[PDB]
């Protein structure tokens, strides 16, 4: 609920599975997935659409439960000078299989020349890094797309949504639900004492 | 491997070092011209220094690669300025000798004080206005023989250097190591030639020169009074009347003519103490023009980053009417504005290029200039035209519903519009052609002068020579290497783009009262054409726009019916006062 | 039972009050059968006869 109406997680696109009813349906495990994007990586975050940075820098099949979650860093971190800090591969050999980690740092052999120990012509580098400034244009200011892959795996699911549960009244007859339990009757006080797990 | 792959890996490394280099040079001269400080000085001094040793350096690499072997015919069009040479192809001792031309003419352009005189402020004032014929006549004839003496060292080397370097980089003529861009040799059908602008040049000028012959009658005719024995309708004019120092300029001299002097002409400055003008002000009311045009809202950033006000003398810098296409979704406008009149037009004038500079923001680096080399300033030309039109004036709070207005507000409209920038073309054509001619060689080596008068005698009429002066390089458009068929270019593609504009707004007749607003398909159309930039021929583009893969002639005359009328009852060398 | 109506649906959190903007879609739109779409996309006609 709070991401949802939070008003502060602008770009929350979840388009397919429903924020709106995810509130109910219980998921085993989440994924925390997130990197740094600019304002023209919105667009290119758009799951099904592709581009560079879906080729070579971040990876999906075609369809994946989780949304993706992107908001202006511009303010938390710009500094006049150029935020170096930041990096980014640019053009790789081919994709890869979807979804997974890779920090492979290697050179990359552009053209005819074989790399074989050179790093000057046909053998430059795809790491590149970000210069971001206070100035910077609307479609590359940082907004950070974060993902929440959400898989079900055949085990009970864990992690659950919330439990709504109101106040209880007694001495007069009424539907209830402790847990499961849901009969129809008068609650009343008790005596008889239970034992600490029962 | 594929020359496109690594091609286009270069020119994204150089896209995205570039924003950094670049962007941040860009900046250092905007740092500079907003606060003209000395360690800027230094560090844009590295900054470019670092442009242009990737420039050297990096253009020592990319030549391994040949020229022919492009498939794509875009890769061509980032391949001539990418493939090219350069100008280190030569030796090494006429390289400080280019250096020695460009930064000695450049000083003499700076330091040439009349012993004293204050170069512009003073200059340029009393030259325009001083009227008399024995002390204007010393501040003219004193700068002939001052300036046109010392330069036959530097500009008769320069020619045949220039020439020389053409030659030995297989060019024709140092217009050839120009001209070769108007070659479309790429995607065919679409194409065009490079070796004469002869044609559609004096095509053009024997179609203006009836136009301009009528104007010239005109002219010719009204300045009787001011020397009796001096000007005659049946000769022509002299060699000091053309309203500037060379009179490169033809939209001011309504003043000196008072044909219909009964109408008031607009005045906005009444308005602008009544409603609430503040240069924060018509900005965004230009910003809501052009999305009667069709344009979206301006970026927030530029209220902050843009320089909009009157940084004064605690704010040291110089506020030149040149806009800044700083780039890296940051485009940059730093002038000293004030509310005026021409500071209204100047306004939307930088505005419109600007939104023209966001518009094709969308294209790679190498892609980020003009259509093309005169378009550049035409487009915020077009835009004051669109922008100036007063019955659209009418439409806006700067007038009142009580402003009677007749048919000759626009005939000094048009009588000023022929002495600061448009009217008599043929002077361009004097200069350029003549200019054409002498850098390209086809003169010999004493014969530049007597040129720079009977062209005139045949085409103006300003008469006074022998051989040796040499004028044409005392300019800030000629002293730092400036070709005027930009101007040429943009007084046609102006015209063009406006009927082409005002036609397709549902208004016809004459165009001098086309209002263009509330037209999403003139912006539409408008889009399809500004977001390639200069991705395709500007032949199929200028179909697209006007119609045409050549400049029109009846629309030229379809802006100027009254003024053609009005010339025709009003127009009713071999002739010496030397 | 039927329902005719074309009324703005609200698609979200922050209300439409008749416009777009953050989570707001019109519900209404159009097949405009093009040849492109797919054999699971083909139009089939349908009677139902209670």
């Amino acid at each position: 609920s709070v991401l949802y109406n939070s008003a502060s997680f602008s770009t929350f696109k979840c388009y397919g599975v429903s924020p709106t009813k995810l509130n109910d349906l219980c998921f085993t495990n989440v994924y925390a997935d997130s990197f740094v994007i600019r304002g023209d990586e919105v667009r290119q975050i758009a799951p099904g659409q592709t581009g560079k940075i879906a080729d070579y820098n971040y990876k999906l099949p075609d369809d994946f439960t989780g949304c993706v979650i992107a908001w202006n860093s511009n303010n938390l971190d710009s500094k006049v000078g150029g935020n170096y800090n930041y990096l980014y591969r640019l053009f790789r050999k081919s994709n890869l299989k979807p979804f997974e980690r890779d920090i492979s740092t290697e050179i990359y052999q552009a053209g005819s020349t074989p790399c074989n120990g050179v790093e000057g012509f046909n053998c430059y580098f795809p790491l590149q890094s970000y210069g971001f400034q206070p100035t910077y244009g609307v479609g590359y200011q940082p907004y950070r797309v974060v993902v929440l892959s959400f898989e079900l795996l055949h085990a009970p699911a864990t992690v659950c949504g919330p439990k709504k549960s109101t106040n209880l009244v007694k001495n007069k007859c009424v539907n209830f639900n402790f847990n499961g339990l849901t009969g129809t009757g008068v609650l009343t006080e008790s005596n008889k004492k239970f034992l600490p797990f029962q | 491997s594929t020359i496109e792959e690594q091609a286009k890996t270069f020119l994204d490394k150089f896209n995205h070092e570039a924003e950094d280099l670049f962007y941040q040079s860009s900046l250092a001269s905007w740092n500079y011209n907003t606060n003209i400080t000395e360690e800027n000085v230094q560090n844009m001094n590295n900054a470019g220094d670092k442009w242009s040793a990737f420039l050297k350096e990096q253009s020592t690499l990319a030549q391994m690669y040949p020229l022919q072997e492009i498939q794509n015919l875009t890769v061509k069009l980032q391949l001539q300025a990418l493939q090219q040479n350069g100008s280190s192809v030569l030796s090494e001792d006429k390289s400080k000798r280019l250096n020695t031309i460009l930064n000695t003419m450049s000083t003499i352009y700076s330091t040439g004080k009349v012993c004293c005189l204050l170069l512009e402020p003073g200059l340029n004032e009393i030259m325009a206005n001083s009227l008399d014929y024995n002390e204007r006549l010393w501040a003219w004839e004193s700068w002939r023989s001052e300036v046109g003496k010392q330069l036959r060292p530097l500009y008769e080397e320069y020619v045949v250097l220039k020439n020389e370097m053409a030659r030995a980089n297989h060019y024709e003529d140092y217009g050839d190591y120009w001209r070769g861009d108007y070659e479309v040799n790429g995607v065919d059908g679409y194409d065009y030639s490079r070796g004469q602008l002869i044609e559609d040049v004096e095509h053009t000028f024997e179609e203006i020169k009836p136009l301009y012959e009528h104007l010239h009658a005109y002219v010719r005719a009204k300045l009787m009074n001011a020397y009796p024995s001096y000007i005659s309708p049946i000769g022509c004019l002299p060699a000091h009347l053309l309203g500037d120092m060379w009179g490169r300029f033809w939209t001011n001299l309504y003043s000196l003519t008072v044909p219909f002097g009964q109408k008031p002409n607009i005045d906005v400055t009444d308005a602008m103490v009544d409603q609430a003008w503040d240069a924060q002000r018509i900005f965004k009311e230009a910003e809501k023009f052009f999305v009667s045009v069709g344009l979206p809202n301006m970026t927030q950033g530029f209220w902050e980053n843009s320089m909009l006000t009157d940084p004064g003398n605690v704010q040291k810098a110089v506020c030149h009417p040149t806009a800044w296409d700083l780039g890296k979704g940051d485009f940059r406008i730093l002038m000293c504005t004030k509310v005026t009149m021409d500071d209204f037009l100047t306004a939307h004038h930088e505005m419109g290029h600007i939104q023209y500079d966001m518009a094709y923001a969308a294209q790679p680096f190498l892609l980020r200039n003009g259509a093309n080399e005169g378009f550049h300033e035409a487009v915020g030309e077009i835009m004051s035209l669109s922008a100036a039109t007063p019955k659209h004036l009418k439409s806006i709070g700067l007038l009142s519903p009580d402003f009677q207005e007749d048919n000759e507000t626009e005939i000094n409209f048009l009588l000023k519009q022929a002495l600061t920038i448009v009217g008599t073309l043929p002077f361009t054509y004097m200069l350029e052609k003549w200019r054409w001619m002498v850098f390209k060689g086809e003169i010999p080596k004493d014969q530049w002068m007597k040129k720079w008068w009977e062209m005139k005698r045949e085409i103006v009429g300003v008469v006074e020579h022998d051989e040796t002066y040499c004028d044409p390089a005392s300019l800030f458009h000629v002293s730092n290497d400036y070709s005027f068929i930009r101007y040429y270019t943009r007084t046609l593609y102006q015209f063009q783009f406006q009927e082409a504009l005002c036609q397709a707004a549902k208004h016809e007749g004459p165009l001098h009262k086309c209002d263009i607003s509330n037209s999403t398909e003139a912006g539409q159309k408008l889009f399809n054409m500004l977001r390639l930039g200069k991705s395709e021929p500007w032949t199929l583009a200028l179909e697209n726009v006007v119609g045409a893969k050549n400049m029109n002639v009846r629309p030229l005359l379809n802006y100027f019916e009254p003024l053609f009328t009005w010339l025709k009852d009003q127009n009713k060398t071999d002739w010496s006062p030397y």
